[PDB]
């Protein structure tokens, strides 16, 4: 059966810039191959047939090339919507085989994170539990740390955290951290706070609330 | 309008078998073939087999141990994929494709999700997530809902019924004690609000319920 | 001139066969007769007896289905070659 290649797994190119994604077959199939594209979530979408056939409906910024074990899909002047996985497949020979994929990352400015906290519903309170939440939103670098603090020290246990991949409307990311506590461990604490550190800032952002 | 529909997940225990379903509306050709795809998280897709509804003839990936048996009913147009004795090693999201004959998948359903575990099903809770009474707002407000304790994957979170998609983060959920929990993020101007509701629907395809949580700044 | 009468029964063949063909070469790995398009133009060169070789079945029903465009095809203009030869 026909292996199809895509290397590298990971693309990384600036706002605005011309990226090309690789496909080799392990034998000639001609121009019998096929790309698509898959956002997080979502479903497969062809962008190009048959190596290099537009597709109605696929902006014009996408083109490909190739014939033989070589194939190369293009995209002129990339933004934040083609963040997405990239797969080829060939249709020569039976059977039809896909390649491992590639994802394409978009190194934009940095931006720091966008920080809210909220205290637990009345609706959940009802239900003996209580879940405060807090979130860390549209920041770059992805990286960066979460701390949670009740009444003044650093709580770890009952927290659950959370990370998007990169969005597709603004090339950032963002994080959602989830302190969950019984509504009697909840009753008996004044304040909660969450607090970001992240490259954009030498000091922490934080934002918190009083149970009162 | 949708060409390929199918079911939004299906849970099985353990060495049980599930019947997944495909229905194909639109131009249909004795020259189609339905194709099923496999997709485990984080991983990449793989070709599970084909059928051609006009005669009948089902495919298979030989590289694969043999899981599924395909077939189709031309008078609903309707093609299914019998996965039988499943472990958590078949928990991942089954596409069906259509393809004319030609080479290439010209349309993709929206696919199921397969859960092989003994848990058993339950519905989301819904909570809101409203600013605090301290929180200073900007030119824009940050609301949000919580959806905790459900099983097994997927939900699907929309806001205002789908109205609402610009200012919008579903964090991916997160497993613990048998149990799933997200949340989901949505930005408006802080004057809209709560001037112009502000609702997220939250559909649990496995429980077969869909809910809805107006949010409303706190008391 | 009832030449046309192998026109009519080849051009069925032809496209017989190219459903057939593809779908008694699916499934055997390796096979690239395997869409109706190209098939198509198998079955011609095939029948035409042209065979270039750049596409062909492997397949034991690949291969009834070939033999049976041959034949026809073979028959066809020799029908058709024929009735040209009397009207000229
Ligand atoms: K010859
Ligand atoms: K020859
Ligand atoms: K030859
Ligand atoms: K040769």
């Amino acid at each position: 059966d026909i292996l199809l290649t895509q290397s590298p797994a990971i693309l990384s190119v600036s706002p605005g810039e011309r990226v090309s994604f690789s496909c080799r077959a392990s034998q000639s199939i001609g121009t019998d191959i096929h790309w698509y594209q898959q956002r997080t979530n979502g479903s497969p979408r062809l962008l190009i047939k048959y190596a290099s056939e537009s597709i109605s409906g696929i902006p014009s910024r996408f083109s490909g090339s190739g014939s033989g074990t070589d194939f190369t899909l293009s995209i002129n002047s990339v933004e934040s919507e083609d963040i997405a996985n990239y797969y080829c497949q060939q249709s020569n020979r039976w059977p039809f085989t896909f390649g491992s994929g590639t994802k394409l990352e978009i190194k934009r400015a940095d931006a720091a994170p966008t920080v809210s906290i909220f205290p637990p519903s009345s609706e959940q309170l009802t239900s003996g539990g209580a879940s405060v939440v807090c979130f860390l939103n549209n920041f770059y670098p992805k990286d960066i740390n979460v701390k949670w603090k009740i009444d003044g020290s650093e709580r770890q246990n009952g927290v659950l955290n959370s990370w998007t991949d990169q969005d597709s409307k603004d090339s950032t990311y963002s994080m959602s951290s989830t302190l969950t506590l019984t509504k009697d461990e909840y009753e008996r604490h004044n304040s909660y706070t969450c607090e970001a550190t992240h490259k954009t800032s030498t000091s922490p952002i934080v934002k918190s609330f009083n149970r009162n | 309008q949708v060409q390929l529909q199918q079911p939004g997940a299906e849970l099985v225990k353990p060495g049980a078998s599930v019947k997944l379903s495909c229905k194909a509306s639109g131009y249909t050709f004795t020259s189609d073939w339905i194709h099923w795809v496999k997709q485990r998280p984080g991983h990449g897709l793989e070709w599970i087999g084909e059928i051609i509804p006009s005669y009948g003839r089902a495919n298979y990936n030989e590289k694969i141990q043999k899981k599924a048996t395909l077939t189709a009913d031309k008078s609903s147009s309707t093609a299914f994929m019998q996965l039988s004795s499943l472990t958590s090693e078949d928990s991942a999201v089954y596409y069906c494709a259509r393809e004319r004959g030609d080479g290439y998948f010209a349309v993709w359903g929206a696919g199921t999700t397969v859960t092989v575990s003994s848990a058993k099903t339950t519905p989301p809770s819904v909570y809101p997530l409203a600013p605090g009474s301290a929180a200073q707002t900007n030119s824009m407000v940050t609301l949000g809902c919580l959806v905790k304790g459900y099983f097994p994957e997927p939900v699907t979170v929309t806001w205002n019924s789908g109205s609402l998609s610009s200012g919008v983060h579903t964090f991916p959920a997160v497993l613990q004690s048998d149990l799933y929990t997200l949340s989901s993020s949505v930005t408006v101007p802080s004057s809209s609000w709560p001037s112009e509701t502000v609702t997220c629907n939250v559909a649990h395809p496995a429980s077969s319920t869909k809910v809805d949580k107006k949010i409303v700044p706190r008391d | 001139r009832a030449a046309g009468a192998a026109t009519v029964l080849l051009v069925i063949v032809l496209l017989a066969g190219s459903y057939l063909a593809v779908l008694a070469e699916r499934g055997a790995p390796g096979a690239q007769l395997i869409t109706y398009p190209r098939a198509l133009w198998w079955s011609v060169e095939t029948a035409t007896t042209v065979g270039y070789g750049d596409l062909y079945p492997v397949t034991l029903w690949g291969r009834c289905v070939a033999v049976v465009v041959m034949v026809a095809g073979i028959t066809s203009f020799g029908l058709v070659t024929a009735a040209l030869a009397t009207w000229f």
